[PDB]
């Protein structure tokens, strides 16, 4: 749910 | 919004963004530093330059809006930074998918260290 930086 | 662009990833190329391109070479999903390794590492590194033209936007929490006219991206209007934050995202989608044929499973998960130097945008 967090993916990219 | 992140979700949003995976969501858009996913939609553009069959591909899902986690883990597709989360880890991906030295600027998909998180680096800030070395010679992008293939064509979709190169996405990622323009993508994170057009994420930097706009300092004062929040690209990882701001929802923007956007609809397919056939099978065209077209962003749709909100604030100033969600349409810029779409329009950099648009690009990025299309990017993989035009790079599709390169993408390599090898650079998944691809180890900090093997990325060095600066490349401006």
């Amino acid at each position: 749910f967090l993916s990219t930086k | 919004s992140l979700l949003e662009f995976g969501k858009m990833i996913l939609e553009e190329t069959g591909k899902l963004a986690i883990p597709s391109y989360s880890s991906y070479g030295c600027y998909c999903g998180w680096g800030g530093s070395g010679t992008p390794k293939d064509a979709t590492d190169r996405c990622c590194f323009v993508h994170d330059c057009c994420y930097g033209n706009l300092p004062d936007c929040n690209p990882k929490s701001d929802r923007y809006k956007y609809k397919r006219v056939n099978g065209a991206i077209v962003c749709e209007k909100g604030t100033s930074c969600e349409n810029r934050i779409c329009e950099c995202d648009k690009a990025a989608a299309i990017c993989f998918r035009q790079n599709l044929n390169t993408y390599s499973k090898k650079y998944m998960l691809y180890p900090d260290f093997l990325c060095k130097g600066e490349l401006k945008c």
